[PDB]
């Protein structure tokens, strides 16, 4: 003034920010006005696909978060051888170881928340955060995205 | 046309283509011569040569 | 190194060368260159064868 | 100018922009419821509502004149409800988008599952604010250094 | 100057291878094998984007192919449930019989008698040992189954692983990785990274 | 920034502005620039001693 318206719306668408739509394409003919641009496009082929790789060791990183030991009994166982221790012394112690392991697985889922008269949860809790991650799989890859793609950290 | 150268170549270248143109070469011268003085190279060689 | 596979332009082978041549012439240186280687082839042839 | 323009849009595109509502659813129806088968599973349905309203405012105033021990406590206070708007999200997105990205304080929870709800404005922010960062430092940054390298040369 | 020586060686180687180449065967290888091995790379898109999908529920999502196969909602209609039979078969009886052939066949006295040979034997060794990894990383397975469609389924397987304890891992992504793995070899500047990356990780 | 905040937006601010405009231009200008410099003199003595 017146218207116108027409358608747108159906259915739702229905209505939108039609205006900023103009806004922001036209300062992309600003963008055609020079050059600089132009250049980190270019060598910009097939090396997006270096952001790929990154891309990628996080998808490994996703899996190899909570889900990897050392810190457990196997582884322790181885151881045983060784055982113790031785011588011597011284011282011491002792030692041993332990263990346990087993565990379981579961499953689961579921869721739703519603009511519609739920909201005042919701406002309250959109409001809301907390560092309880809570898992897991595409959570985490989210989220590795998110704060390894800020400042690790 | 034209043619020459122118045509030559252218045309053609255109047509075609490749180549033309350148280368180286112118101028220176060488040559001349160079090719002036090829003229002179005919212009004597074959001269004094048939002379 | 890449502005140095011009020798195969460029040259180568042869050685270287150259061329240068011259130129040349015829031849140229171329063719050669071419051639060559073839050378180777041859060688182868050678051886074878032886035868 | 190029980020400067690209936060521009992003601006625009901040509390302004579903995937995260019924649309659309319605667308768704167809388808529707778922288937068969188972297983488981739951239921579914878607829711619705749408419608718203617107408203316007604006107022503042604171004175016083005599008002200042409300002044006196609150520059010593932040909140970071943000609380819009335009003029708004656009100094703050140059602030902390210029800091360090990093995003909104604002978050961004719900997660459930085979999220669109986060991917709305996570894959959002981080998209945005990640092109745009390692832009705006690889351009201002790489050009002046290549310069560096052309007045060596 | 130278040249021449060487060359021568180478041549021779060339021669021888041529022878061888021539022778033849028966028947065858180569084709039509490569297009077993470019459509292996899309095999490794497809647990790269199912992996997203971890095992357990989950029918809402999904993703386009984009332009070969078209079973594959048939593959998702049933979900990762066949999943735990569609990257697998296909992925491993497609690469180890296409591509283990061509890549053998191609090159398997060739290499004698030079050393850029055994860096192209030792692609032998990565390519080999890293999908049968990658078989053994699916199959055991034985056976188973696949056819058609039916039925579916499945069955176982286983085987052984555990012891002691381882005993019980995360053998599924074990295969993911390894196979984007494979799209790192694909290309270059990695290897750039790398190549100057001797003693210099000692400025770190 | 300073941890120091800096809100009553209201309107059509300068009451940000100030040291709102004045903290991201300065810190924003001097973070990347004592970066660059450092940085890039360094990596283009590399340059040139490789050179």
């Amino acid at each position: 003034h017146l218207l116108y318206l027409l358608i747108c719306a159906m259915g739702l668408f229905v209505h939108e920010f039609f205006y900023s739509l103009l806004l922001f394409d036209l300062v992309y003919r600003e963008e055609t006005l020079l050059n600089v641009i132009k250049s980190v496009t270019r060598n910009g082929r097939p090396i997006i696909l270096t952001a790929a790789l990154a891309l990628i060791l996080v998808y490994l990183f996703s899996i190899v978060g909570y889900l990897f030991f050392k810190d457990d009994f196997i582884l322790e166982v181885d151881r045983l051888p060784n055982e113790t221790a031785g011588p011597e012394t011284g011282e011491s112690l002792a030692n041993d170881f332990l263990y346990s392991d087993v565990c379981r697985v579961e499953t689961g889922e579921n869721c739703t928340s519603p009511a519609p008269k739920e909201e005042l949860l919701p406002v309250e809790e959109t409001e809301q955060d907390k560092e309880h991650t809570c898992e897991t799989l595409l959570m985490c890859i989210v989220t590795v995205l998110s704060h390894g793609l800020r400042s690790g950290g | 046309v034209k043619d020459s150268t122118e045509y030559t170549g252218p045309e053609s270248y255109v047509a075609e283509m490749i180549r033309e143109r350148n280368l180286d070469w112118f101028p220176r011268m060488r040559a001349m011569s160079l090719v002036s003085s090829d003229s002179e190279g005919e212009q004597n060689e074959l001269r004094n040569l048939q002379e | 190194e890449k502005q140095k596979k011009e020798e195969i332009l460029k040259t180568t082978c042869f050685i270287c060368g150259l061329e240068r041549d011259k130129f040349d012439n015829k031849t140229v240186t171329f063719e050669e260159h071419i051639k060559e280687e073839h050378n180777m082839w041859h060688y182868l042839c050678f051886i074878v064868l032886v035868k | 100018a190029l980020a400067l323009i690209l936060v521009y849009l992003f601006s625009i595109v901040g509390y302004l922009f579903f995937k995260d509502d019924f649309i659309l659813e319605v667308d768704r129806l167809p388808n529707e419821t778922a288937g068969p088968e188972t297983g488981e599973s739951l239921a579914n349905d878607f829711l619705y509502s749408d419608v718203c309203r617107v408203e316007t405012g604006e107022n503042c105033t604171s004175p016083a004149p005599k008002e200042e021990l409300l002044p006196v406590e609150e520059t010593e206070q932040d909140k970071e409800h943000t609380c819009e708007t335009l003029l708004m999200c656009i100094v703050t997105v140059l602030s902390h988008g210029l800091r360090s990205g990093g995003g909104v304080g604002d978050v961004l929870r719900k997660p459930s599952k085979e999220e669109p709800l986060f991917a709305a404005r996570v894959i959002y922010d981080l998209l945005f604010f990640f092109m745009v960062i390692i832009i705006v430092l690889n351009l201002i940054f790489g050009v002046i250094i290549d310069t560096f390298a052309d007045l060596r040369s | 100057d130278f040249f021449l020586r060487s060359e021568d060686l180478f041549n021779e180687m060339n021669w021888q291878k041529k022878l061888r180449a021539q022778p033849v065967l028966y028947w065858c290888a180569r084709n039509m094998s490569f297009w077993s091995s470019i459509s292996f790379n899309l095999a490794v898109l497809m647990n790269l984007l199912v992996a997203f999908f971890y095992p357990f529920k989950g029918v809402r999502g999904g993703t386009l192919e984009p332009h070969w196969s078209g079973l594959l909602w048939t593959a998702m209609l049933i979900s990762l449930a066949i999943v735990i039979a569609l990257p697998k078969p296909h992925g491993i009886r497609a690469l180890i019989a296409s591509t283990i052939l061509r890549l053998i066949f191609s090159v398997g006295l060739q290499p004698t008698l030079f050393l850029l040979g055994a860096f192209n034997v030792c692609n032998k060794i990565i390519f080999l040992m890293s999908f049968v990894g990658n078989c053994g990383t699916f199959t055991r397975g034985y056976r188973a189954m696949v056819l058609d469609v039916e039925f579916l389924y499945h069955l176982l397987y286983l085987l052984i692983c555990a012891m002691g304890l381882f005993v019980h891992e995360f053998f599924y992504s074990l295969l993911l990785f390894d196979l984007v793995y494979r799209e790192e070899t694909l290309l270059n500047v990695i290897k750039s990274v790398t190549r100057n990356g001797r003693p210099i990780i000692l400025t770190a």
